[PDB]
RNA sequence: CACGGGAAACAGCAGUGAUAAAAAUUAAGCCAUGAACGAAAGUUUGACUAAGUUAUAUUAAUUAGAGUUGGUAAAUCUCGUGCCAGCCACCGCGGUCAUACGAUUAACCCAAAUUAAUAGAUCCACGGCGUAAAGAGUGUUUAAGAAAAAAAAUCACAAUAGAGUUAAAUUAUAACUAAGCUGUAAAAAGCCCUAGUUAAAAUAAAAUAACCCACGAAAGUGACUCUAAUAAUCCUGACACACGAUAGCUAGGACCCAAACUGGGAUUAGAUACCCCACUAUGCCUAGCCCUAAACCCAAAUAGUUACAUAACAAAACUAUUCGCCAGAGUACUACUCGCAACUGCCUAAAACUCAAAGGACUUGGCGGUGCUUCACAUCCACCUAGAGGAGCCUGUUCUAUAAUCGAUAAACCCCGAUAGACCUUACCAACCCUUGCCAAUUCAGCCUAUAUACCGCCAUCUUCAGCAAACCCUAAAAAGGAACAAUAGUAAGCACAAUCAUAGCACAUAAAAACGUUAGGUCAAGGUGUAGCUUAUGGGUUGGAAAGAAAUGGGCUACA
């Protein structure tokens, strides 16, 4: 008839085997198909175990320069005024603009930190943004 | 094990066969002190016709008498054989039918 | 499940203390012979040394102490 | 051993006594080989050569018999037997339809052999140790080994030993006050030199913190303070060394409270127990022993990995180096040994013999004087009404009784087969009779003979219970399980339930219905029948008899006004 083990092989495999083997008379539509443009793994069968001892997964958690200094801006500022557009796919926020503001003040060279920060909280206070900070 | 300690033991050995009542030989011959008759085992039950002999290794043993009927007597020799007879516990001996004083079964007449 | 395993040594403890309480002088006089017993077996043991070394008596000031019989 | 001494030698070939399950000729030649001797021709040789004996084994043909036929494992039919007689290597067979016994018929398989008995050959672990046999109560070193690449020794908390101290209870003991106090599911016994309050040393034991998880090698350690203090530049390692819960032993001291034992009280058929009261050894301190625990986190130490990969359950699977252990179950934490301050001891640890299993995990049932929910509608308790059990009768059982039926006989028998026995009915008993003896025919009629544990027929019962069951589909395997509605693997025809029908209109009620199975439930005496029995009788007729109440009991009737 065909075979209903899904743990033996891919789908393709199964099918094409049976084929070969003669049992399977007429070849399935999505098979040439498949031939033509096969998927990038192969689908067969694998069971999810749980790790153990020391070892971990490999996946990266994603940083940028600017979160090293927007963390400075949010303990300081807290959350901006101009609250937040998730859907303006070009939306800047006063965090933005901020940080901007305080990597133009890198490129003339000033290594404090205190220098860079105040003098682009004032850069920031020049456009009209209100930072009415937190305690 | 571990191969030190199979180093150690040497290689397991297969313990000699332990001996039975007929002390290794095929046959015994001996002579019938008593003839008398013993129960079976729960299961399974009937009244099996045995006899007590004396055996040339001087040994006194219970034995059992195959077939239906029999003429036995105190004095008589028999030669007696390994087999063990399932039913009865204990009796590990046969008398062989057709030597000496047991005659072969008569058949119906 | 596993219990009628203990169960079993269980009571086969319980009716062998039982018995060495009922037969418990007997095992007495039985175990006093088998140190007296022992003890001779020693002497036997040294004198017979010191004589197949040829020596006669047992060599000077030799009391063979008695190790078994040492009381209780 | 052989000077000596027992004593008078076949373990040369044949023979022979004895003995054993075990059985070759008291034979012929030196002709060949070998050996001895000879210068040599040669002689001698039970070595040996050629023969004799024997199914011991092969082979060849002249020779056909043995074993087996329940499964493993090739092959069976009809009688006989009836848990008897007997059979089997192992499982097992035999209780009236035996392929398993015994014999016959057929077959199968080996074949001059075939079975049985006994010894071999072969066969255990380069496998395992949470739950099955097995990680040894703890650590250190010795011997012996591994080092095989990269680093490390180290800081809240209840280690251990000393010495000192005490908050909460409790108690000696007085002072008031009250007659009781204590004690249980309920009592009794005990105590009233008792109880409540107020005062209190000693002794012992260490709420809360702790929903913490520390210290120690383990056993163990959690009131407070101080002193001393927790090996190794860290692999494994004993039978050597040093420790080791509780209990127990010796000696001295303590004693609040607890308590084996014992004595009282209940309970019970008994109660040498559980429950109540008293009280002791003992639990404590000092010193010495003892060396055992379900010393179990039932999971060895040291390094590692999370790759391969589900027996089951459990705490997922594994590598390397080691050491300790384990070869069916009982017998056996046993008997004997050695050692030990142990003397009813610890340690070490068999065999005869018995069995064909013993074990581990699961599955579905059933059950549970187990827990939690929800119920019972004539139904358990609470409750309502009328009765039974006592009387007389009526009628049925059981007994006893007779020459004198049978059947039912917990629920699910007992005014039941019977909506029906004076003769008949009738099957029973006793006398008598009749033997092709109801019929168209029949070496045949006939049988209320045995078996309801061979049955059909009818039923009872769980039951006014809700399930049974074909055909499929699913499950890291399946013995079996298969629902979740904001849905997770189930579709299902069929039979039951349900619906309809009946009780002359609905409705309700009642009736009817109620599957598959359960009780080898009831009935061979409704009839019919399988198997087995009788045949001038276990068959067919006639005449007459079947009594009876010591006693026990069921159901009714009539009453007691
Ligand atoms: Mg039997
Ligand atoms: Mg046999
Ligand atoms: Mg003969
Ligand atoms: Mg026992
Ligand atoms: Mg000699
Ligand atoms: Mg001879
Ligand atoms: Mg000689
Ligand atoms: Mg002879
Ligand atoms: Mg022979
Ligand atoms: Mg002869
Ligand atoms: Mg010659
Ligand atoms: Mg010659
Ligand atoms: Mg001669
Ligand atoms: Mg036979
Ligand atoms: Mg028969
Ligand atoms: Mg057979
Ligand atoms: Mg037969
Ligand atoms: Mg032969
Ligand atoms: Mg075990
Ligand atoms: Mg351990
Ligand atoms: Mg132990
Ligand atoms: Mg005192
Ligand atoms: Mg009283
Ligand atoms: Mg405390
Ligand atoms: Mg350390
Ligand atoms: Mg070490
Ligand atoms: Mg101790
Ligand atoms: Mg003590
Ligand atoms: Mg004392
Ligand atoms: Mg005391
Ligand atoms: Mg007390
Ligand atoms: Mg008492
Ligand atoms: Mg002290
Ligand atoms: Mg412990
Ligand atoms: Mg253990
Ligand atoms: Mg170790
Ligand atoms: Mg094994
Ligand atoms: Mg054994
Ligand atoms: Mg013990
Ligand atoms: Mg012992
Ligand atoms: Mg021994
Ligand atoms: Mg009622
Ligand atoms: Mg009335
Ligand atoms: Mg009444
Ligand atoms: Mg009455
Ligand atoms: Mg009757
Ligand atoms: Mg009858
Ligand atoms: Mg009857
Ligand atoms: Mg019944
Ligand atoms: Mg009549
Ligand atoms: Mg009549
Ligand atoms: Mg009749
Ligand atoms: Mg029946
Ligand atoms: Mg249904
Ligand atoms: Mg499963
Ligand atoms: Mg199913
Ligand atoms: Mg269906
Ligand atoms: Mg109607
Ligand atoms: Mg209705
Ligand atoms: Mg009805
Ligand atoms: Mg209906
Ligand atoms: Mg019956
Ligand atoms: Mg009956
Ligand atoms: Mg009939
Ligand atoms: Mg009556
Ligand atoms: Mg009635």
């Amino acid at each position: 008839a065909g075979s209903r083990l899904e743990t033996v092989g891919s789908i393709f495999s199964r099918t094409r085997d049976l084929i070969r083997a003669g049992v399977l008379k007429e070849k399935p539509l999505w098979l040439d198909i498949y031939n033509a443009f096969p998927p990038l793994r192969e689908p067969v069968f694998r069971r999810p175990r749980l790790r153990y001892g020391k070892a971990k997964a490999a996946v990266q958690d994603i940083f940028y320069h600017e979160d090293r200094i927007r963390a400075k801006f949010y303990s300081a500022y807290g959350s901006g005024p101009k609250a937040f557009d998730l859907f303006n796919p070009n939306f800047k926020s006063t965090c933005q603009r901020f940080v901007e503001k305080y990597i133009e003040l890198q490129r003339l060279g000033e290594t404090d930190e205190e220098k860079l920060f105040v003098e682009a909280g004032k850069a920031l206070l020049a456009e009209g943004v209100t930072l009415r900070r937190v305690g | 094990a571990t191969l030190n300690q199979m180093h150690r033991l040497g290689p397991p050995k297969h313990p000699p066969g332990k001996m039975g009542p007929t002390a290794g030989r095929p046959q015994l011959k001996g002579v019938v002190l008593r003839t008398f008759i013993r129960k079976p085992k729960k299961p399974n039950s009937a009244n099996r016709k045995c006899c007590r002999v004396r055996l040339s290794t001087g040994r006194e043993a219970v034995c059992f008498i195959p077939g239906e009927g029999h003429s036995l007597q105190e004095h008589h020799v028999v030669l007696v054989q390994g087999g063990r007879t399932q039913d009865l516990p204990g009796v590990k001996l046969t008398v062989v039918r057709g030597k000496y004083d047991c005659g072969h079964v008569q058949k119906k007449k | 499940k596993n219990i009628l395993k203990i169960r079993r040594r269980k009571m086969n403890h319980h009716k062998y203390r039982k018995l060495v309480k009922r037969t418990r002088f007997l095992r007495r006089k039985v175990r006093e012979g088998r140190l007296r017993q022992k003890q001779v077996k020693f002497e036997r043991d040294l004198k017979r040394i010191w004589q197949k070394a040829g020596l006669k008596e047992a060599p000077a000031g030799w009391q063979t102490p008695k190790i078994y019989l040492k009381n209780q």
